Formats: structure tokens, sequence, C-alpha cells
């Protein structure tokens, strides 16, 4: 049971999440329209292709994460 | 072939190691290790086939893909062996390891850039190719996004756990592999990665070279957890659906087993055990 859609604008770039080489997603996260691989723990909690090893509570959690990772950079597809 | 504390190596032998690495780079081969891992990595889930994380198998898998790498480097220069880093003696970005000579320190503030050693951009000598965030320089922001590496005690009390791995063989497991791995617990290896930043905390960590000497220790930590309990091993041994069972092949070599590797010493040993 997917957690819910997201839309908003986090340190000036553009975080998008919704319901559904790599796995099997059942949500998908974008990043100014580039889609972020992320993926789902068994206890709840995500990580994304750019923070792998530090788990957050959410998919929108994981997209910020991954702007802050970013630094400004474009992401390229996966 | 003995695998060595970084700490420990010679000029020549730091020398030798970096060269080795650096031709890897340049001949196309260094970034396809990159590759496979990254493929493992975003396909192995906790809820279905899992291989080269988050399962028995984390340890094995390692073992195989960093001795395919040192094969690779030995090709280059046959005096090579894949160095360790104890993170838990040699914490602070103060350590040799991050020195100019050896890896290069920590990234600048602004950008996360590595500006020293023989992997930094400037060199021309370590593009980052493959890669998901889109800039092409090593990053590293040691200490930055979790203040401490594990301790020597954190390391002990994971060390003490006697059985291997348990189900559900994944993230939410109880056993030596998850707090080692680090899902679960303290955090060893997780929390390494997450410490180093750039590149290493991220699904293209192969992308710095401390990558190999991370996993040589987080390798001599099983064969430690091994020699402290000799009546525990590889689990599960059989009819584990999505996870590689005991005699079970591993991709993607298809042609070994954890059986095959749970003794390290038919392959190399360590200054000291
Ligand atoms: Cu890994
Ligand atoms: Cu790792």
């Amino acid at each position: 049971a997917a957690p819910e859609s997201f839309d908003e604008v986090y340190k000036g770039r553009r975080i998008q999440g919704r319901p559904a080489h790599e796995h099997g997603g059942g949500y998908e996260v974008f990043v100014d329209g580039v889609q972020l691989h992320v993926m789902r723990n068994a206890d709840g909690s995500w990580i994304s292709v750019v923070s792998h090893y530090d788990p957050v509570p959410t998919p929108r959690a994981a997209a910020r994460a991954a702007v802050d990772e970013l630094q400004g950079a474009p992401l390229l597809p996966f | 072939t003995v695998r060595k504390n970084q700490a420990t190596l010679t000029a020549d032998e730091k020398r030798r190691f970096v060269a080795a690495v650096l031709e890897l780079k340049r001949s196309g081969r260094y970034d396809e290790f990159v590759r496979t891992h990254n493929e493992f990595i975003m396909s192995d889930t906790d809820s279905g086939e899992r291989t080269g994380h988050r399962s028995p198998s984390f340890l094995p898998w390692h073992r195989r893909f960093l001795l395919d790498f040192e094969q690779a480097l030995q090709s280059v220069d046959s005096s090579v062996t894949l160095p360790y880093w104890d993170w838990s003696a040699d914490r602070t970005v103060r350590a040799s390891l991050w020195a100019p000579d050896f890896l290069g320190g920590t990234g600048r503030s602004t950008d996360g850039r590595v500006m020293d050693g023989p992997f930094a951009a400037s060199t021309g000598n370590w593009p980052i190719n493959v890669r998901v965030d889109s800039r092409t320089y090593l990053r590293r922001s040691l200490g930055g996004s979790v203040a401490e590496l594990p301790t020597r005690a954190e390391v002990e009390s994971v060390l003490a756990i006697s059985a291997y791995d348990l189900p559900p063989y994944n993230s939410a497991s109880e056993g030596f592999r998850n707090h080692l791995e680090g899902w679960r617990g303290v955090n060893l290896h997780n929390r390494v990665h997450v410490w180093v930043g750039g590149q290493m905390a991220t699904g293209v960590s192969p992308n710095d070279p401390v990558f190999w000497l991370h996993h040589a220790y987080v390798d001599k930590l099983w064969a430690e957890w091994q020699r402290r309990h000799p009546d525990s091993a590889y689990v599960p041994t059989g009819g584990t659906p999505d996870v590689v069972d005991l005699n079970e092949t591993m991709k993607p070599w298809n042609t070994v087993r954890p059986a095959d590797l749970l003794d390290h010493t038919a392959y190399y040993t360590f200054d000291a055990l």
C-alpha cells in the first residue's frame, strides 16, 4: 500500500512522487522531471540511488535528500 | 598473497597500488566494476531477488567481486594486493589513507570536489563516467553526513553475534550479516559509506577507490567472525526463494557458490587475523 503522491519545489527544484538493470518500483520519484531511482526497505524506510546507505522515512524525504546531494546538478536518467 | 592494513603500506606499495588502479581506469576496465555493482545495488530488494546486498550473500558476493578486482590489479602489476581500511582504528580525516600520496583527502565545501591525491579530477586521470549525479569529478565529505565512524567497541558487539543470518534474510534480519552490513543496530558498513560521502554514499560507490579498502576490511571482519564462531556457518542452506543458499550459484558469475568462498585462505591471507 503505497505512499501518497507529492509535488513541491524544494531548494529551487521540482520534486514529484507518485505510486506506480534496476528493481521493481511501486513508486516513482522525479527531480526536475528526471526519474530518480528509489527503493523501499522492509521497515518502511526509503533510499535512492544517490543516497543508498542512509534510509529516510518517506519518498519525499528521499527526493529532498537527493536534491541536497546534487548541489544543483542535473540528474542523469537510470 | 597477503592483504595488508593500509596504514602499514610502504611508499612503494602505495605507488604501485595507485598506478595499477589508474591503469585499470585508463583501459576502461575499472568503470565496468562500478557498473556491475550499481546494477546489483539497484536490483537487490528486500521482498524479491537479492544477491549483492541486503541478503546473506552480501559477504561472499563482495568477497568474489573484490577478488575479481584484485585479479585485475594483479594483471597490471602482479605485486599489488588489496589493502584494507580499519575505520575503527583509522577514524579521522588525518589518517594517512587520505594523504595526497594515497587516496587524497576530503572534498571542498562548495561542491564536494576532491582537490588532492592521484584521483582528484584536476589530474585528468579519474573521470567519473558511470554516474547518476551528473558531475564528473570525485567528491567526498569525510564526516559530513554522519559524525563518527564505528568504534572498536561497536565492531566487537557485532562480531559477538553468533548467528550468521536469520530469516527473513534481508534488511530486517537480526544476526551477524545484517548488523555488519548495518541496516539494523549500531551500523558498521552502511555508516562508513555515509561517512565518506560523495560517490561512496551512492549507488555508484566503487567510483571512489576507498570502496575496495572499505570492503576489504568488511571482508576481514567476516573472517574474524568465523574464527570467533567456528560452530556457525553460512545460512540459508537450501531451497530459499530469492536468496542465495549455501550451495547455490551467484550472479553475475554463475559458476561460484557461497560455499566456495567461505574460506578466504584459498585466495589470500591477512597481515594479521
Ligand atoms: Cu555494495
Ligand atoms: Cu558497500
